RNA sequence: UCGCCUCCUAAAAGGUAACGGAGGCGCCCAAAGGUCCCCUCAGGCGGGACGGAAAUCCGCCGGAGAGCGCAAGGGUAGAAG
RNA sequence: CGCGGGGUGGAGCAGCCUGGUAGCUCGUCGGGCUCAUAACCCGAAGGUCGUCGGUUCAAAUCCGGCCCCCGCAACCA
RNA sequence: GGCGACACACGUGCUACAAUGCCCACUACAAAGCGAUGCCACCCGGCAACGGGGAGCUAAUCGCAAAAAGGUGGGCCCAGUUCGGAUUGGGGUCUGCAACCCGACCCCAUGAAGCCGGAAUCGCUAGUAAUCGCGGAUCAGCCAUGCCGCGGUGAAUACG
């Protein structure tokens, strides 16, 4: 009786993935996430 | 507050590159404070001055966009 | 509600690699995740006025589950509140629920944690289950930043079958948990 | 006013123009 | 007539309105209703219920504004609690980040007039 | 000091003295009571953002050292909590 | 017991019948006037107006009702 | 590196608190001064500081450079506001080897205190006071609200 509800969601990331999950606001936008890693710089 | 090219002296890269190519140590002393952040440079020590002594001012991946001055500290007791 | 990545990835490739890499047999010996414990607390409801059920209702957003309304044993004359009826905060994570929270804190909540450089590479030790030490909050894809009346920090307490660590690591470690290393 | 680095005056009272006082 | 964040500004041109969302400045708004051909004059109080969203959605859509921007803002603040950027410190530390004169003024960033004063002389 | 409750003294039944040795009471609680349904500690050692040396957590080992309004003492989780 | 009367900065006392201000000082802090000091001179920290219930557009204030002080006259199985 | 510090303090001033006002547009009227690796008309690119090209000017002869407060029209309708712009985020320009400590601008966004100022205190006897714009010296640039000059509009009152 009280409780966040719940639905399927489509989140949008922002490199390119798009997790197509469920649980709260069915529109998500994302600034990173995994297929984002290891972004290395080299070391001197 | 350039527009055409990085204040960055070279007295430093031509110190810094070499231990670019390779991957050593990080002591390394230098009084160009008034210098840009090298791209990369991000994992290494630089030894600030501040008309007192060196800094073991370290080197993050996000302190590029500012000289080594930003993080040197001039007066005692801030 | 019946499916996620995680819970799929799990099956499909934590479990046959895992079995094979450590060299169990039979589909329960094999150590898995059972459920995730996470509490805040906060022990910031004292004088003035001080009730903070939002502060409850808001975690409630994020993990899906209202939580508990904790309480103190005994009295902290050395601070504050005493005997019972104070604040500790509590939402026990179970399958599904754990899941779906365990993973968008697998894919979000990585960097959004401020800077970031990989997760502690030893709480756990011994004791198998591993537990996280939490600052930030809003790092959680919900939960606007402009509507957040404080930041509080957490636990995540993630418990398992894992008796060892070299196991509890595994699992994890084979899932899509980083570690500073 | 005077100060307003947003308008017609101030430009002025600072000496200068841009887009609150056409250069002309 | 809600837009952005719980915002409505009402009764008065158009043009002026908007500033009151936090995100929008002068130039911005009179820019919103040259883009959506919208006219200026015309109050608040008179604009047709399309319109009305039809603004919203250029609106709201592009420039983020109230909210999304807010503590937006305390991101690169915030940020500035890495190793130590002497722009950190003033935030960190409560004082103007712009090479200013502290030595007498700054009462905007100190709160105003924290007296506490001394200073002794001579008697006989 | 003067009525009252607890312990020792008090010599294994009870009681038993001193201007003996050492503490309390002159209140409280409409739930802190009837009852029926649920539940389990203290600590120790790991593991944990604020975190003492015990906050609230997580994991083990731990039957009672916790609690029970209050003095001590009897008693008690197979519940009085 | 009843008739009164009384509590409001750290102590002092006005605001008490009028509703509309939370003040007057002592004392700490600055800052004023001198040639400097003294002395006068200003502005501030600071009070649930004891308590709670209340009518009002609004309460220290008029209403309530009680804790609490002090005067008296009386009560004490 | 510091003279730029900063819990504070006083002195000199800048901007204001607004309708005798502010904003945008248009449209008049100066005087004084300074200009060669100087001042840059004028086209062009950016809502812009500015950049590219480029004519003139040894300057009464070419330019800074147009004056603002006026006037005229339109916008605001008494609100912490279209007042006031402090502080803060961002994106940028020129300079200069170099602008973190330490520049000035421009641009987007935040829009702070202030609704007229305690005791006290200062200036001024008329082209003055008040309020409005313009110059130059120092200068690579600039922390110029200063300093030295200029010109525009133009009061009040003095019994004693």
């Amino acid at each position: 009786g009280i409780h966040p509800k719940l639905v399927p969601a489509r989140i949008i990331c922002g490199c390119g993935n798009v997790i197509e999950t469920y649980s709260t606001k069915p529109e998500i936008y994302v600034e990173v996430c995994s297929k984002c890693h290891p972004f290395y710089t080299g070391q001197q | 507050s350039l527009k055409k090219g990085v204040f960055v002296d070279d007295h430093l890269l031509e110190k810094v590159l070499e231990l670019n190519a390779k991957g050593e140590k990080r002591l390394i002393k230098t009084w160009s404070r008034r210098s840009t952040i090298v791209p990369e440079m991000v994992g290494h020590t630089i030894a600030v001055y501040n008309g007192k002594q060196h800094v073991p001012v370290y080197i993050t991946e996000n302190m590029v966009g500012h000289k080594l001055g930003e993080f040197a500290p001039t007066r005692t007791y801030r | 509600p019946l499916d996620v990545a995680l819970k799929r990835k799990y099956y499909e490739e934590v479990r046959p690699e895992l079995i094979r890499r450590f060299g169990y047999q039979n589909v329960w010996e094999v150590p898995r995740l059972e459920k995730v414990v996470i509490n805040q607390g906060l022990g910031e409801a004292k004088e003035d006025a001080r009730i903070l059920e939002k502060a409850a209702q808001e975690l409630a957003l994020i993990t899906g589950q209202k939580p508990a309304v904790t309480r103190a044993k005994k009295s902290i004359s050395n601070f504050k509140l005493r005997k019972g009826m104070p604040i500790g905060l509590r939402v026990t994570l179970r399958r599904d629920r754990m899941w779906i929270f365990l993973e968008k804190l697998l894919n979000v909540a990585l960097p959004r944690i401020r800077d970031f450089r990989g997760l502690n590479p030893n709480s756990f030790d011994g004791r198998g289950n591993y537990n996280l030490g939490l600052r930030e909050q809003l790092i959680f894809p919900e939960i606007t930043y402009d509507m957040v009346d404080a930041l509080r920090g957490m636990d995540i307490a993630v418990v398992t079958t894992a008796e060892t660590d070299e196991e509890a690591r595994a699992l994890l470690e084979l899932l899509g948990f980083p570690f500073r290393k | 006013g005077k100060g307003d680095r947003r308008t017609r005056r101030g430009k002025i009272w600072r000496g200068t123009y841009g887009k609150y006082r056409p250069r002309k | 007539a809600r837009i952005a964040g719980v915002e409505i500004p009402r009764n008065k041109r158009v043009d002026v309105a908007l500033t009151y969302i936090y995100g929008i400045g002068k130039a911005r708004a009179k820019e919103a209703l040259e883009k959506t051909g919208i006219n200026p004059a015309t109050r608040v109080k008179d604009l047709t219920e399309a319109e009305v969203v039809r603004l919203r959605e250029y609106v709201e859509n592009t420039w983020k504004l109230e909210g999304e921007l807010r503590a937006e803002v305390a991101a690169n603040i915030k940020r500035l609690m890495d190793i130590g950027c002497y722009r950190g410190l003033r935030h960190r530390r409560g004082l103007p980040v712009r090479g200013q004169r502290t030595r007498t003024n700054a009462r905007t960033r100190k709160g105003p007039r924290k007296t506490v004063a001394g200073k002794k002389k001579a008697p006989r």
